[PDB]
Order: C-alpha cells, then sequence, then structure tokens
RNA sequence: GGUUCUCCCCGAAAGCUAUUUAGGUAGCGCCUCGUGAAUUCAUCUCCGGGGGUAGAGCACUGUUUCGGCAAAACCCGAUGCAAACUGCGAAUACCGGAGAAUGUUAUCACGGGAGACACACGGCGGGUGCUAACGUCCGUCGUGAAGAGGGAAACAACCCAGACCGCCAGCUAAGGUCCCAAAGUCAUGGUUAAGUGGGAAACGAUGUGGGAAGGCCCAGACAGCGUCGAGUCGGCCUGCG
RNA sequence: CCUAAAGAGUAACGGAGGAGCACGAAGGUUGGCUAAUCCUGGUCGGACAUCAGGAGGUUAGUGCAAUGGCAUAAGCCAGC
RNA sequence: UCAACGGAUAAAAGGUACUCCGGGGAUAACAGGCUGAUACCGCCCAAGAGUUCAUAUCGACGGCGGUGUUUGGCACCUCG
RNA sequence: UGCCUGGCGGCCGUAGCGCGGUGGUCCCACCUGACCCCAUGCCGAACUCAGAAGUGAAACGCCGUAGCGCCGAUGGUAGUGUGGGGUCUCCCCAUGCGAGAGUAGGGAACUGCCAGGCA
C-alpha cells in the first residue's frame, strides 16, 4: 500500500558487483534518478545494501 | 562506605560501549540473586580512584542507580591491555 | 559384565534389520525363562508376544528354562502372529548363539508357520 | 642452493555435493569423503570409497544421532 | 640465548602480528615490564635486557621472563638471487600491546623501576612499568 | 615491419588444461552474429544446509616459564606460543527452497565468425623477499589496458565521474574559496609561535593548553637570609609544539 | 598434508613427506573377541619376555607416507 | 619402449674467438631508476676501562636513525 | 488405577563417575551340577546345556547428596560484511553480525509400546 521514493545520490562506477545488481533491482539508472517502490522488507533490504549511495523519502 | 553512582544503559554492544569509554564513562553489569541483571554506566575517573584502594575488592559497595541503592561486591574487572583504565566491571549482588 | 557384552553382539544385526525395515522376532533368554516378541518395523510397537512367565504357558511345563519350554513359546508366539496375520518376520537372536533353546524357539516358530 | 620440496598431488574435489533440503534422484552422490566424516542414514548408501549416495528420491537431511554425536545423512522420501 | 630445544618444523611462514596480548597481568612477581608497542623481540634482545636487569638488582630477588622466542626467522645470504626459503638465522617472540615481558619480585619498587628502565633501553618496543593488582 | 574510403550497433583477453611447450598452437573460459527452449538468470527478504577460516583455547600433537609434591621427571597448580595443534568457533562466501519488486533476456542449448592465452597498478587476504623494491607468486574486488571530463602543481593504474551532437542557461561530485586562479580575507569557540603547518626514529628537555587525584599550607609552607608573609611541590593522563 | 582466505578450485626453483607395490589371503562370509601405558606381587628373569589383579579407556592397531576414518569396529582370532 | 611419464623417428653427441641470419631492452653485461639487506656516517642505553672517577678519551651487551660513495636485490629505460 | 521388574524403541553426559542409604514373593543376577547338545588355540571363566539348596555380597535397578566431570546465562571483549577515515607492518568511525575463555547459576535426567508380579 505505502510507497517510498528512492534517489541515487552517488555513481555506480567502481562499486561491488552485488551493489550494481541491487541498484538494477531497485530500477535506479543514474545519479539523481528517483523511483517509487512499495515499502516491503525486501525493498528495505535492498535500500539497506546500497544505503551509502541512495536517499529515501518516507 | 564506598558509594558509586550509576546510570542505566540505553544502548548496548560494541558501538555503544566504545562511545561510553570515549566519553570517559565505562559499562558495568550487576547480577546475582533472583533479580534480573542490570546494565549500568559508571564515571571512569571516580571509580578508577576508588579501585586503587585494595578495600574496593574486599568490601561490600553501594551502587546508587535511579535513586535506589544496591549492595554489591566487585566480582570481576576487565582492564585496558596497557593503559591504566577500566573497560568493564562485574558486580555480584551482595 | 555379561549383558553389555551381549548388547554389543546384538547391535550389528539390529542396526541392519532397522535399515531393511523388517518385522523382528526378538528373543530374550535367561537361566530360568525365555521370552519372545514380534516388534513392528518402527521398533516402538509390539504386535504379539509370548514367555514362560505367562501362566497360560508356564502351567503346562515342567521347567521354564529348558529346550522344551522354548519349543512351547516358539509355537505360542507363532500362532498369535498368524492370528493377526504377519507371516514374514526376521529372527533376532539378540546376541545369543543361535543354538539350544534359542534354536528350539526358532525351529518351533518356523514349523508353526512363520516364514523365516 | 636448491629445494627438496616442490611436489603435490591433484586436488580430489571432495566435500558435500548436495546440501540440506536439496532434492536428489536415487544414485545421486551427496558427499565425497575420505573415511566417514558423515555416516549413511535412512535411504543413503556408503560406497567403497565412503561416498554417500541416495538410494531413493527425496530431500537430503543432515542429523546428529547417538552419544558420540555422529553426523548422519538421510533422504526424506518426498 | 633462548630457543626451542626442538620443533616439528624448521621454517615458519612470516605471518602477521595483529591483536592485543594475552598474559597482560603480573602473575608471578610484584612488578612487571609491559609492552605498550607491537613488534618482534629477538632472543639476543631478550638476553641483553635480562642481563642489564639482573645486574641492576645485584642478583637480589627473582626475575621471570614471560616471553619466549619460538618463531624462527630465515635470511638469504648476501649476493644471492627463489631457489627455496632461506636459512634460519635467529629466533623471535611476537609482541603485542599489553604483553608482560618480565616480572620481578623481592626488591623495592624504586630499584625495580631502575632495573626495568635499564632493560627497556635494550628493547626495540616501547614499554611501561606495572605492578601486581589484587584483582 | 607494413596493410589504403565512411558511418552505425555490440565488444573481449592477457586465464585453465596440453604441448621438444613456454613471445607458437589446440580445447575450454571470456566477445559477436543467428536459431531455439524456461517467469531462465540477477538483487533483497525469509527458510533449510554443510563447514573449521578470523578469533580463541591448550584436553590432544609439539613447544614454553615458574612453583607445590616425590623415586629432580610424572602427579597437583599457575603462564604463554603454533601454516602443516583443536575437547571451541564467527562474520562473510557458497549450495538449495520460497516470495515480492525491478532489470537493457541479463540464464541455458545449438550453430556461423573471432580475438586472446606478455598483463599493469590500487584495496583487501596471503606465500616469497628484509611485513626491502614501481620486486615476485596466488586469491578476490576495482581501475588502466580498451575510458575522455574534474581533482591530486605536473602524474595510464589514486579520488570524483562513464564523452550520441549543439547552447555565451542552471544544479552538483571529488576538490576548493588572500593573489597567480572560479568561489568566504565567512561566522562562533579553541590550539600552535615552530613558517610547526610545508620530510623522519629511539631518545632528550621548568615550551605551552586541557583533565583527574595526591603531599604540604595563616599552629606561617616553598625560595632567599630563629627570621620574611600565600599559594606551592612532584608525579599521572592528555592536545599542540 | 600445509600455503588455500570455514563449499570446489587456486601459484612460486614456497614449507614437509611418500609411490613406481604387496596379498589365493592380507579377498568373501559366519561366529567370536577388544588395545597402549603404568602401578602391585611372582623361579632362572635383569629397565623391558611370560603369569595374576587393579587403574586406564584406544593415548593402541590398521601390509607400506600423510590425511580423513574405524567399537555395529574398517582393529584381533577361528570355521567354511 | 615411451620416467622429458598426452609418448617428435625404431634409431639422436659436441665445437665455433672463422662465424652467419631472423628477432628481443619480452632477457643479461655498462650507465640511469626503484630498494637499502650490505656499506658508510650519526645517535640512544651505559656494563666496564680510564690511579679515584661510566661519559677527558674509550666503550661490551643491546636499541634507533641518516646517506645513496660500496657489495648486492629487482629487471622499469636503452639490443633498427 | 498406582507401585516394582523384564524386554524393545524414543531422548544423548542437566542423562556420566563418586559418596551415603536401600531391594529378592515374582523378576534379575550370582549361584548348583555337567555324562550329554555345544565349548576352551589350557580352563564348564566365557559359550552352552540340565537344574533351583543358598544369596542379595558382587553385578544390576531405585532414592538421597555439588564432591567432581558436565551444562551455562547476562554484560564486556576478540573477530568481521558494507561504507568512510588515519599517525596505514597496524588501527579508528558509522552500521549490521558477534564469539572463545571466564563469571553468576545449574546439574544427582525425561518419555512411548508390550509383558509379568503385587496392593
Ligand atoms: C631476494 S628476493 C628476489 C628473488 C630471489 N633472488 C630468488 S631467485
Ligand atoms: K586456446
Ligand atoms: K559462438
Ligand atoms: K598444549
Ligand atoms: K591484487
Ligand atoms: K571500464
Ligand atoms: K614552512
Ligand atoms: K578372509
Ligand atoms: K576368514
Ligand atoms: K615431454
Ligand atoms: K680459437
Ligand atoms: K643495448
Ligand atoms: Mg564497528
Ligand atoms: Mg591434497
Ligand atoms: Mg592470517
Ligand atoms: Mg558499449
Ligand atoms: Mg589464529
Ligand atoms: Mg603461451
Ligand atoms: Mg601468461
Ligand atoms: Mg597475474
Ligand atoms: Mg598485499
Ligand atoms: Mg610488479
Ligand atoms: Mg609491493
Ligand atoms: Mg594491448
Ligand atoms: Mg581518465
Ligand atoms: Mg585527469
Ligand atoms: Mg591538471
Ligand atoms: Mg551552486
Ligand atoms: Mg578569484
Ligand atoms: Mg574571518
Ligand atoms: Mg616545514
Ligand atoms: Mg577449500
Ligand atoms: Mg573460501
Ligand atoms: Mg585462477
Ligand atoms: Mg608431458
Ligand atoms: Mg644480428
Ligand atoms: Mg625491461
Ligand atoms: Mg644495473
Ligand atoms: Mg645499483
Ligand atoms: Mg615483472
Ligand atoms: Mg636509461
Ligand atoms: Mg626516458
Ligand atoms: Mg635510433
Ligand atoms: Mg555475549
Ligand atoms: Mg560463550
Amino acid at each position: 500500500a505505502k510507497t517510498i521514493k528512492i534517489t541515487q545520490t552517488r555513481s555506480a562506477i567502481g562499486r561491488l558487483p552485488k551493489h550494481k545488481a541491487t541498484l538494477l533491482g531497485l530500477g535506479l539508472r543514474r545519479i539523481g534518478h528517483t523511483v517509487e517502490r512499495e515499502d516491503t522488507p525486501a525493498i528495505r533490504g535492498m535500500i539497506n545494501a546500497v544505503s551509502f549511495m541512495v536517499k529515501v523519502e518516507e | 562506605m564506598f558509594t558509586i553512582n550509576a546510570e542505566v544503559r540505553k544502548e548496548q554492544g560494541k558501538g555503544a560501549s566504545r562511545r561510553l569509554r570515549a566519553a570517559n564513562k565505562f559499562p558495568a553489569i550487576i547480577y546475582g540473586g533472583k533479580e534480573a541483571p542490570l546494565a549500568i554506566e559508571l564515571d571512569h575517573d571516580k571509580v578508577m580512584n576508588m579501585q586503587a584502594k585494595a578495600e574496593f575488592y574486599s568490601e561490600v559497595l553501594t551502587i546508587v542507580v535511579d535513586g535506589k541503592e544496591i549492595k554489591v561486591k566487585a566480582q570481576d574487572v576487565q582492564r585496558h591491555p596497557y593503559k591504566p583504565k577500566l573497560q568493564h566491571i562485574d558486580f555480584v549482588r551482595a | 559384565d555379561k549383558k553389555s557384552a551381549r548388547i554389543r553382539r546384538a547391535t550389528r544385526a539390529r542396526r541392519k534389520l532397522q535399515e531393511l525395515g523388517a518385522t523382528r522376532l526378538v528373543v530374550h533368554r535367561t537361566p530360568r525363562h525365555i521370552y519372545a516378541q514380534v516388534i513392528a518395523p518402527n521398533g516402538s510397537e509390539v504386535l504379539v508376544a509370548a514367555s514362560t512367565v505367562e501362566k497360560a504357558i508356564a502351567e503346562q511345563l515342567k521347567y521354564t528354562g529348558n529346550k522344551d519350554a522354548a519349543a512351547a513359546v516358539g509355537k505360542a508366539v507363532a500362532e498369535r502372529a498368524l492370528e493377526k496375520g504377519i507371516k514374514d518376520v526376521s529372527f533376532d537372536r539378540s546376541g545369543f548363539q543361535y543354538h539350544g533353546r534359542v534354536q528350539a524357539l526358532a525351529d518351533a516358530a518356523r514349523e508353526a508357520g512363520l516364514q523365516f | 642452493g636448491s629445494t627438496r620440496n616442490g611436489r603435490d598431488s591433484e586436488a580430489k574435489r571432495l566435500g558435500v555435493k548436495r546440501f540440506g533440503g536439496e532434492s536428489v534422484l536415487a544414485g545421486s552422490i551427496i558427499v565425497r569423503q575420505r573415511g566417514t566424516k558423515f555416516h549413511a542414514g535412512a535411504n543413503v548408501g556408503c560406497g567403497r570409497d565412503h561416498t554417500l549416495f541416495a538410494k531413493a528420491d527425496g530431500k537430503v537431511k543432515f542429523e546428529v544421532k547417538g552419544p558420540k554425536n555422529r553426523k548422519f545423512i538421510s533422504i526424506e522420501a518426498e | 640465548m633462548l630457543q626451542p630445544k626442538r620443533t616439528k618444523f624448521r621454517k615458519m611462514h612470516k605471518g602477521r602480528n595483529r591483536g592485543l596480548a594475552q598474559g597482560t597481568d603480573v602473575s608471578f612477581g610484584s612488578f612487571g615490564l609491559k609492552a605498550v608497542g607491537r613488534g618482534r623481540l629477538t632472543a639476543r634482545q631478550i638476553e641483553a635486557a635480562r642481563r642489564a636487569m639482573t645486574r641492576a638488582v645485584k642478583r637480589q630477588g627473582k626475575i621471570w621472563i614471560r616471553v619466549f622466542p619460538d618463531k624462527p626467522i630465515t635470511e638469504k645470504p648476501l649476493a644471492v638471487r627463489g631457489k627455496g626459503k632461506g636459512n634460519v638465522e635467529y629466533w623471535v617472540a611476537l609482541i603485542q600491546p599489553g604483553k608482560v615481558l618480565y616480572e620481578m619480585d623481592g626488591v623495592p619498587e624504586e630499584l625495580a623501576r631502575e632495573a626495568f628502565k635499564l632493560a627497556a633501553a635494550k628493547l626495540p618496543i616501547k614499554t611501561t612499568f606495572v605492578t601486581k593488582t589484587v584483582m
């Protein structure tokens, strides 16, 4: 029901493969790109994994 | 005669514990009896001076925590490996 | 100790029967008595039993711990097994030599109509 | 000077091939091992080189049984 | 010079020297010399510090050496280029912060401090004087 | 050694195995084109697994120090050490199952065409070497290679960041804002006097800031000579020099 | 076997050892069995031979390296 | 028989300063570079020597640095 | 129904050793014989058979007792994934995971099927 807005804040260049796969899983494509996703534990786990390069709008 | 003041700890674990010691306090635990264990903070310099006296380990001490007084004996102490500091104390309820 | 030494003797065969998942005919033997049990594959369920401690069988016998008593118990356990309808069992000598009284029990159970 | 060492043997690719909960066909090797680090439980066979293999289809289950705390592998028929 | 009487193996991997020490308390005597730094102590350094320490107390009281050089160090000869690990040249003890190196008993603290000061000048690692605690 | 017009799309490798093989070549891995079959594959969450690494420990295998008992070992204790020690034991990683969302179909098979099999540096875990080398050999990730732009004076491999084309628009990243040279001679509170900042150790020393105790003290201390009248003595921790 | 980073794999003129066989029983099966070491006593007999009992609990054994195994023994003995 | 153990032929040694060609700074010798074990130059501790007295002059056992004259390590530049 | 005993499983030391007490009608054990069935690389010890005078000594089972083995928190510490930092042979910070050892404390087990004896 509830959605969250996620924005990519740093580059993916030089990041671990897993991190690149996570951004892809969130559907983030470039710095500044914002996406809207359902707030679930699976989504939260992804955000958690790349928290250093995304910001969340609750 | 030895009286100690002690807050109750909000956070626990490595991060919190290291923050305490950076702010010149140190963690401690009271256990024993039928009451559940109580995790506390102590001022470092104050207790460091007390425990220099050898009566600290023999005598029964009082810990004033949230008003209430608790009679304890110093059970175990973790010292810093080379600096003259205390990392942790175990107090057993007397 | 004798009992522990016998439990050792019995383990190989018992573990094997558990693996095969066979209905056992477990025999126990003392100087005075001899017992018999048909235990189910799971191992925690006795189907039938017979012994020289039972007064139905013991009253007919001269002595309880001899070949002739074992022969009687062998006949007894087999008849009760065929009553429920088991037939196929595996004999478990339980660490005793297949000889004398144990053999006597086993022979009597075969003749009665158990298939082993 | 010189060295008297410099030798080794080929690696034998031992170890667990199918972990807990994995579905295996009968025949499937579960573990390759020197000696029985794991023992065969229900529906598992032990080969001449102590390979544990499924004797039935089902799910692999590891379990510790007995006083020695021995590790058994069994197949839960599924 | 301290050295194992025998060993399973002649030569040892370099390894690393992370972590804090075990044996951080004065267990035997009344006064200790404790490592504050991290490093290696050779058998020769351990002996040189022992001699200075012993002489300073005029062979009064008792001295324990808590550290033992059990790690063999190899070196390659000069003008050698590979062609196998070098030969064992000396032995070391790995020291971590907090390790009590030496203990001493049956002397005044004043004299113990002096002896350990003389000993410390022979060692490559920073040390500190420590005393036995009740707990 | 050299190999001649243009534009568009994708885009490696410098590994393994074998080789009279080592600067060659072959199969496989990695690229490309095509055809075909799966909600195939990836990320996260939950669930099911095995582990013997880090750490730790010392019953075992070895090694080590000191004691208490004894014909000066064991027995009874205290204390360490281990790549080839383990009565313990993570994080991660890996295998499998389930579920959502997202993704350039990224997975798998077969077929057409390859190139490549001299790698480099940086991080992390290591062997070797002197915990020497812009050294050497592995693992794993990143970048260069095959990657321009901004930063690090200058500087493949570091930091930020991935250039379809145009603009005399705007916002940011690392990094910066006295002049060279774009932007604070910005604000508040501290520290340093060494141009420290802007090269380095053991160790030395009334440099100076902060913190916590202690000894002595108007029953007159410390310095100077019983005299004179307020703070002083000598260590600890710590910031900057 | 270690290096090898708790799945597999993983290099060096890295650290250590082995093989180039043996066995018609040392294979199969059935039945049975359980070690080392030390202490106490005992002809020759001694530190150590064989006998008895106790403690011990696999510290033994496994045809040959090392590692992983082995009591239901994979160790030891006999029948066929 | 292929142990050079995926085995060139069944059958396989040397010299060349009389030399030659194709190549390589993928690889040595010179010099440069990186490094600084070694070398050289300092310093710290102070047992002791110095009639007495550690420090006039020395300085054991050990410790910490500097330089880039040595011997080396590496193989980065140069073998059209 | 309860108690006790035997057998077969479920449960692996909180279930094991020790120490103190306790049980023999049945059961179990030792025990009594051995010419035989069968047995000893000698031995009726064991195995086995034929028995039931004796005995609960040993063994076995049951009850008590922390004396050990053993089990074992809480807290702290070590390590560590990801991101960041330093004085970078080693560490620190944010966040997540978090031992081993030790401490308090505990511990003298629990449970199904069948049979037998007793009240
Ligand atoms: K190839
Ligand atoms: K292809
Ligand atoms: K040990
Ligand atoms: K690397
Ligand atoms: K790239
Ligand atoms: K300056
Ligand atoms: K045989
Ligand atoms: K045989
Ligand atoms: K060859
Ligand atoms: K000539
Ligand atoms: K040249
Ligand atoms: Mg942390
Ligand atoms: Mg191997
Ligand atoms: Mg390591
Ligand atoms: Mg592209
Ligand atoms: Mg370790
Ligand atoms: Mg090649
Ligand atoms: Mg290559
Ligand atoms: Mg490489
Ligand atoms: Mg490295
Ligand atoms: Mg290199
Ligand atoms: Mg390097
Ligand atoms: Mg190229
Ligand atoms: Mg660039
Ligand atoms: Mg640039
Ligand atoms: Mg520039
Ligand atoms: Mg702006
Ligand atoms: Mg300007
Ligand atoms: Mg201003
Ligand atoms: Mg300067
Ligand atoms: Mg592995
Ligand atoms: Mg791994
Ligand atoms: Mg590889
Ligand atoms: Mg070959
Ligand atoms: Mg030429
Ligand atoms: Mg070159
Ligand atoms: Mg040169
Ligand atoms: Mg040179
Ligand atoms: Mg190279
Ligand atoms: Mg040049
Ligand atoms: Mg040049
Ligand atoms: Mg030219
Ligand atoms: Mg904890
Ligand atoms: Mg624990």
